[PDB]
């Protein structure tokens, strides 16, 4: 709205590697996340196809399409409730203390639903899981929502 | 510009300014080259060095000319800092394809063609991204060591 | 000529120039040979070394004389680079007949007669093309190790 945030246009100049002021359709998922929006990858996929837009063939972009797609994704930020994120992992391990065994969270984050690479899974556990093999998800989900 | 790097340029300015008056003229350039072994140094090379300045080469004109050509010059300890963050487990030289992918995919300065020029005199190990350290040496002091 | 190879020739020039004035004369040649154990070094050997130069042996005359005799001299890391491309799976020394066929059939410098001279002091393994690495050693530093 501007509140006209012109820093979204300045961040588009940091993600366009050619400097022509266009951003390919394959970058739009990760740049919506870097502007403070977490649409799921199936949602980013649907919307695209919904608009008869094929992410399979070469793509370019213009700021005039990327701005309204970020504004259509911005209504879905009401789905980001931290009660359900901590209660999900609280149902994932027994006893009254928030600890996932290391390999349980790593294999679930790579193979269940939207596949996260094991390189990204190791980069998200690095520091929050110590050598006991127990990830405290009270501080883990706190630090994941700090970015 | 750190102060020891500016003192290194002050020592190089004094070795090329053999009249010790504070201004490197064309005779100082020719007599420093003749003392390094250049008996055939042409006057057109000395004139092309003086044509890069708008005035006489005193210490601040030599510092501003080197500043404007070395606007991305990085000391060896900060280049090894960044390469220790790229190899955060220490000791190992990082893979060739990992440096090619991370140069391109992060920045436009890491585009490929430029990566072929990086491999081209920075040899294999250096180019590949396996060794490490020899490239920090030749970025702070050029030519083969 | 890489710069560390030129620094190795500067250190060898300083060990043969025992007067430390920058010019290796015939007395320096004889006193370096006597300090290595050559008590019978003839004056005709010293005169044949000086007869390869047109002037006194200063550092740039010694570098140009070694440059003109070593116009295909290759450092050990680039010889092992080429032998790792000939054995691209790593570890194994390459076959005798494979190096004889690939030397001949690619280039005139790899003709046979020359291949018999390669096997002749570069022993079997080396000659054969099975070992590897000892030949890179003796091409950068001669004689049996």
């Amino acid at each position: 709205s501007k509140a006209a945030a012109d820093d979204f246009k300045e961040a588009f100049l940091l993600f366009d590697r050619t400097g022509d002021a266009k951003i390919t359709a394959s970058q739009v998922g990760d740049i919506a996340r870097a502007l403070g929006q977490n649409p799921t990858n199936a949602e980013i996929n649907k919307i695209l196809g919904n608009p008869s837009k094929e992410e399979m063939n070469a793509a370019a972009i213009t700021f005039e399409e990327f701005l309204p797609m970020l504004q259509a994704a911005a209504n879905n930020k009401d789905q980001g409730t931290f009660e359900d994120f901590v209660e999900g992992l609280r149902v994932f391990d027994k006893e009254g203390n928030g600890t996932v065994m290391g390999a349980e969270l790593r294999h679930v984050l790579a193979t269940l639903g939207e596949k996260m690479t094991e390189e990204e899974v190791e980069e998200l556990m690095k520091g929050q899981e110590d050598s006991n093999g127990c990830i405290n998800y009270e501080a883990f989900v706190k630090h994941i929502m700090s970015v | 510009f750190d102060e020891t790097e500016i003192e290194d340029f002050k020592e190089a300015f004094t070795v090329i300014d053999q009249n010790a008056d504070g201004i490197i003229d064309k005779d100082d350039l020719r007599e420093t080259f003749a003392a390094m072994g250049r008996l055939n140094v042409k006057n057109e090379e000395l004139d092309a060095m003086i044509k890069e300045a708008s005035g006489p080469i005193n210490f601040t004109v030599f510092l501003t000319m080197f500043g404007e050509k070395l606007k991305g010059a990085d000391p060896e300890d900060v280049i090894m800092g960044a390469f220790k963050v790229l190899d955060p487990d220490g000791k190992g030289s990082i893979k060739k394809s990992f440096l090619e992918e991370l140069l391109t995919t992060g920045g436009g300065r890491f585009t490929p063609e430029e990566i072929k020029n990086m491999w081209a005199a920075f040899p294999p190990d250096v180019a590949g991204n396996v060794d490490y350290k020899n490239i920090c040496y030749v970025i702070t002091h050029g030519e083969d060591a």
